[PDB]
């Protein structure tokens, strides 16, 4: 999945 | 003489980067003139994230909701709309510190720099490029979101990305600066991949343009490959095709050089065919195809 920065 | 991966100079952006707080998450903003920008999801939560519905999040918030800090100075939110992705909250302070600017899109395989920030403080400055498949290679942590791409032309600053996510492959994925994404990437925390690249032709040709300028010289060869004859190989190679365009654009450095576009990727072919045997192109080990034309240009 895409993880936030 | 000599070719670097180099940076603008970054003090310009500097002046632009405050911190942003919204529950317990931290990360930067954009302050220019009286606005400030910054990444939707800072409004999302360990939980959020994994399904949001970004309207309905927005409005069981408000200007209170959000904590912005310039330096050490704490900032007064009066407004907060939201543009695609992004945030704009108001504030009561034109920033002082705001230069001339504009937002850019910014295109596949033309290049920017990044400064990267963590709590409103500017840790690095590095120089990206657009990929293919719009995400960039970059080094990013955790609170590095807000942080902006961006070029300068003269004086004036035109920004072309702002950050907000990493993907699985360790790549970063971010904004235009109306939040718009790059890519169809979406602010979601779900599963999300990054399509095939594919080699930047038109750069690595540039690429071999600096070398040439600087010296080393070692595969030119005197034969020459037509535009559909090299094209054949560039598919076979993950490379991108190359276009009239494109040699056109190339022309100045064909010139300085005394160089061909055809003949170079003539000289390309080969390399693709043969490999470097491991020699060195302007000490690099394999084509680069981070530096565009301009760019090159600009530091010969």
């Amino acid at each position: 999945s895409a993880v936030a920065h | 003489s000599g070719f670097r991966k180099m940076a603008f100079p970054s003090g310009k952006v500097e002046g632009c980067m405050v911190q942003v707080t919204c529950g317990t998450t931290t990360l930067n903003g954009l302050w220019l003139d009286d606005t400030v920008y910054c990444p939707r999801h800072v409004i999302c939560t360990a939980e959020d994230m994994l399904n949001p519905n970004y309207e309905d999040l927005l409005i069981r918030k408000s200007n209170h909701s959000f904590l912005v800090q310039a330096g050490n100075v704490q900032l007064r939110v009066i407004g907060h709309s939201m543009q695609n992705c992004l945030l704009r909250l108001k504030v009561d302070t034109s920033n002082p510190k705001t230069p001339k600017y504009k937002f850019v899109r910014i295109q596949p395989g033309q290049t920017f720099s990044v400064l990267a920030c963590y709590n409103g403080s500017p840790s690095g400055v590095y120089q990206c490029a657009m990929r293919p498949n719009h995400t960039i290679k970059g080094s990013f942590l955790n609170g590095s979101c807000g942080s902006v791409g961006f070029n300068i032309d003269y004086d004036c600053v035109s920004f072309c990305y702002m950050h907000h996510m990493e993907l699985p492959t360790g790549v970063h994925a971010g904004t235009d600066l109306e939040g718009k994404f790059y890519g169809p990437f979406v602010d979601i925390q779900t599963a999300q991949a990054a399509g095939t690249d594919t080699t930047i032709t038109l750069n690595v040709l540039a690429w071999l343009y600096a070398a040439v300028i600087n010296g080393d010289r070692w595969f030119l060869n005197r034969f020459t490959t037509t535009l559909n004859d090299f094209n054949l190989v560039a598919m076979k190679y993950n490379y991108e095709p190359l276009t009239q365009d494109h040699v056109d654009i190339l022309g100045p450095l064909s010139a300085q050089t005394g160089i061909a576009v055809l003949d170079m990727c003539a000289a390309l072919k080969e390399l693709l065919q043969n490999g470097m045997n491991g020699r060195t192109i302007l000490g690099s080990t394999i084509l680069e195809d981070e530096f565009t034309p301009f760019d090159v240009v600009r530091q010969c």
